[PDB]
């Protein structure tokens, strides 16, 4: 936020030099330019901090690929979901067909994660809400679809849906 | 119902304090 | 769910004694309670599942069954072998299943010889 | 609706196979794989897959495929489990075993 | 309409003769002790292998060979099975245009705010005259 990288750096340049070329740009706080300790040789590039997120902006905008350095061109840039196991699915159930099945009680913050146990198909389906994922639960569970009997349940972390991860969760959605 | 036949730093970690159970609530 | 339940079976006697009054209902009324007619629907195969049970009730209208009950146990035994060919003829299945498995597995897929370079579901039957 | 390529392979009238009779893996229909043509005998150029197709006496025969994707379409059937080897011989693959004719597509 | 009402008698049939083959695929025996003593009573009646017997086999498995009392039990048990299949039998054989779609239809859009779901009918019907019926899973065979 405060902080820009800088990279492509020539190990000759020392801290004394980067910090002439970068006042130019705007005040500047702080810079930590690395060194292997061993090797006494800096790895090529510093993170250089300025006082606020203003000068750090105007910094990039105006810095990168601008300026060379030992004939280098300078770059200058900037710098918890709900989980239900399900056993015993179909094999006809696609991943795409996952997502047909779970978007009517809640939307997916990603996609599910089908894996295979013992023949035994399972998946990983993960929601935004901890109650939308309750209604999957409610309706879901042991039901038949595709002419198999699915199980819905919390995936293990044990279960998830305990009352500091209901209160907490909350929050989150917020 | 259906079995039918046919027909290696272990002194470090203590003294470093790994391996010392503890949680984040 | 007493309401699609009723939609289905209704339609379901009235279907399997014409076939055309609901070709005839889709049309005039326009609404989304027929929505099973077409078989993209999931609920058109269970619809099918009950104009064939209807349509066996219009096979023996007018006859009477007489099984006696040395008979019943006759039939039942005469099911539950038919069970347990369907079982063995899984079984046979699931052996040549890993039969396929181990000759996969083990022969040479590097042994390569090219030559040139660039509707089955109904040919999977025999007429 | 797109393209797709169809291979019909023959393989022998009852020539030599009246010697090997004794049920040793013949029932096992003829597979096809993708394989990805970086590892060779020779080891000299690649960058195309190719589709072996492995019958138990005769030798493999591969077909190359120059573009990424052809003929790889999304739920076919209804997706049944009866895997055999994977999910691509099921798919597009058949055996008409009484005259021997291996068609893919 | 007795069309509901013959379908639902042939169904409930249909159910008795699927719930009773599951207990003699589960135990061979209960056909088998039976079909020997008819064969003493009813001399013509024709009854299987006595490998078949003997190895409490149907087509090819052998199942688990089970105690008298356990078998007895299902003896009744299919007893009052097939009391039930005759019984509705009877009633079966006593039993057994375009307007009149459209007046019942708006008939059943009565009672629109029925929240609840119904998979009570081939459900309930099914696991009354299944095995292990009574328990929680499994302590007592017996139908509900």
């Amino acid at each position: 936020g405060n902080t820009v990288y800088v990279g492509n750096i020539d190990p000759r340049i020392t801290k004394e030099q980067l910090y002439e070329l970068f006042i130019q740009i705007n005040p500047v706080l702080r810079i930590k330019y690395p060194k292997d300790k061993v090797l006494q040789a800096y790895q090529g590039y510093a993170f250089i901090e300025f006082y606020n997120q203003g000068d750090a902006q105007y910094a990039i905008k105006i810095m990168n690929n601008t300026v060379r350095l030992y004939d280098r061109l300078i770059k200058v840039r900037q710098v918890p979901i709900a989980k239900l196991f399900i056993k015993n699915l179909a094999d006809s159930i696609d991943s795409d067909q996952l997502v047909k099945i779970f978007n009517k009680f809640g939307k997916l913050i990603r996609e599910p994660e089908i894996f295979y146990l013992s023949k035994l198909k399972c998946a990983y389906v993960y929601f935004e809400d901890f109650e939308k994922a309750d209604l999957a639960i409610k309706s879901l569970n042991n039901q038949l679809v595709a002419n198999n009997r699915i199980t819905v349940d919390y995936a293990f972390k044990n279960g998830k849906g305990n009352a500091k991860y209901g209160d907490d969760v909350d929050r989150l959605l917020n | 119902e259906g079995a039918e036949q046919v027909d290696m730093p272990y002194w470090l970690y203590k003294l470093h304090g790994l391996d010392r159970e503890y949680r984040c609530e | 769910s007493r309401r699609d339940m009723e939609v289905i079976k209704l339609t379901a006697r009235y279907y399997a004694k014409d076939k055309s009054i609901v070709e005839q209902m889709i049309s005039k009324d326009g609404e989304a309670r027929l929505n099973f007619m077409n078989s993209s629907h999931p609920l058109h195969k269970t619809f099918t599942d009950f104009v064939a049970q209807y349509k066996r009730v219009y096979s023996f209208t007018g006859q009477e069954i007489k099984k006696s009950k040395r008979t019943i146990l006759d039939n039942c035994f005469e099911r539950t072998q038919y069970w347990e060919f369907e079982k063995d003829k899984d079984r046979e299945h699931d052996k040549l299943v890993e039969l396929c498995k181990i000759q996969f597995a083990a022969i040479p897929w590097d042994k390569f010889t090219q030559v040139a370079k660039f509707d089955l579901e109904q040919m999977r039957l025999r007429r | 609706g797109s393209v797709g390529l169809a291979i019909q392979v023959n393989y022998s009238s009852e020539v030599k196979e009246n010697s090997v009779d004794s049920d040793d893996k013949a029932k096992v229909p003829p597979l096809i794989r993708i394989v990805s043509g970086l590892e060779l005998s020779d080891t000299k150029q690649k960058g195309k897959k190719f589709l072996v197709i492995a019958y138990e006496p005769f030798e493999n025969i591969a077909i190359e495929l120059p573009p990424n994707e052809i003929l790889f379409s999304e739920n076919n059937d209804m997706d049944n489990n009866n895997d055999g080897v994977d999910e691509l011989n099921k798919k597009c693959t058949f055996w008409d075993a009484i005259s021997k004719l291996y068609y893919v597509q | 309409n007795l069309l509901e009402t013959r379908r639902s008698l042939l169904e409930e049939m249909e159910i008795i003769e699927n719930a009773i083959a599951e207990r003699i695929q589960r135990n061979p025996e209960l056909y088998y002790h039976y079909i020997q003593e008819s064969s003493k009573v009813f001399p013509d009646t024709k009854l299987p292998r006595s490998s078949l017997i003997a190895e409490n086999k149907i087509y090819k498995f052998k199942k688990v060979k089970r105690k008298r009392k356990q078998i007895i039990l299902q003896q009744h048990e299919i007893n009052i099975f097939l009391r039930d299949y005759q019984e509705k039998q009877q009633t079966f054989n006593k039993i057994n245009f375009e307007r009149k779609l459209q007046q019942l239809e708006k008939e059943l859009k009565n009672e629109d705010e029925n929240f609840e779901l119904d998979i009570n009918s081939k459900k309930d019907k099914y696991a009354l005259f299944s095995s292990s019926s009574d328990p929680s899973r499994r302590t007592n065979i017996l139908s509900d």
